[PDB]
């Protein structure tokens, strides 16, 4: 087996995913290889998902033939399950990573948000608490959850976080309609 | 308002799963 | 591939560790099909070590390694691995699982570390260490008579280099 392709396999295993605006060489071995490395994951019931126009590939659990497999009861699956609470801030930040993608061109950018933006939206659902200090602890320790999933980063000096690419492929389309048919199913009744 | 629907599981599949951190054996 | 290969490989990659005693059909699983968990395991740079005088399968860095992180241990947690250590091989110089009472290294530790003048102080600092411990998996749970079980992963627990390291600062503790 070469090395760099065992190299790619195994950084794309220790972090979960890689990115050609940070890692192009890992990126270009891996992206090259796909048969090589579909057969090298499918014994650990992974496998591996491209996104060429966002330069991203990810890694993700095997789809077997069982009809449910939960896909969490995964052996090597680390993290917790989400919650509604989780839910709603992610929809939240997939409407602001829309925005922010349909008014771009060429060029290398970053999708930074203010926590200021997200209070009011998220008052609205949630409610009002009294103090400004109680919301901005919500605020912080929600985000704060959501760092361990890869989906946002830690705070900047000037209060702002970096939404991460990879939650365009959390919200697909797909994904979206089973969790509105779910939720449909659990408010009514 | 309440913590036990705010904390009830929702439906999304893992995405960039990461390793189990190591394979448990430190040395 | 295989469902019974494959779940053995997991469980292994999970936890580093395989007893027949535990998991039989897993271990027979992975032991009779040697060949094909070293291709397995080739690309991830990792391959399988066994014991089957204890049953003990075990992974190694086949060539620092981006998947594993390597630790380093205070005296207070080496001189403990230095005492379960030698109990263990006491105990297998004996000819099952070592059993070792909480009250017997309150005396091999206060010797080494001087007394603390309470016993529920000494109660605390073994408790703390024996979860220390628990959490790099060397130890099983604590017994209802105040007894742990010692796993057989001990007897590998490192290379003679670490060995050699450890029986030095036990000596140079005992000199004090």
């Amino acid at each position: 087996t070469p090395q760099r392709v065992r190299e790619a396999v195994q950084e794309m295993l220790k972090y979960g995913l890689l990115e050609e605006s940070h890692k192009p060489n890992l990126y270009r071995s891996a992206l090259t290889n796909i048969e090589v490395v579909d057969r090298i994951l499918e014994p650990l019931d992974l496998a591996m998902g491209v996104d060429e126009v966002r330069g991203l590939v990810f890694v993700t659990v095997r789809q077997g033939e069982v009809a449910e497999q939960d896909d969490w009861s995964h052996p090597l699956v680390r993290r917790q399950r989400l919650n509604l609470e989780q839910s709603l801030l992610i929809a939240i930040l997939r409407q602001h990573f829309i925005a922010y993608e349909q008014e771009s061109g060429t060029g290398a950018s970053q999708a930074l948000v203010a926590v200021d933006e997200l209070i009011p939206q998220l008052q609205v659902y949630l409610g009002e608490l009294g103090s400004e200090a109680k919301e901005r602890n919500r605020i912080i320790t929600l985000l704060d959850q959501l760092k361990g999933h890869g989906l946002v980063s830690a705070l900047d000096a000037h209060d702002r976080v970096i939404i991460r690419p990879i939650i365009t492929h959390l919200a697909n389309p797909e994904n979206l309609q089973a969790l509105v048919v779910w939720l449909r199913e659990q408010v009514e009744g | 308002q309440r913590q036990s629907e705010r904390r009830k599981p929702a439906c999304l599949p893992p995405v960039g799963v990461a390793i189990t951190g190591v394979p448990a054996i430190e040395r």
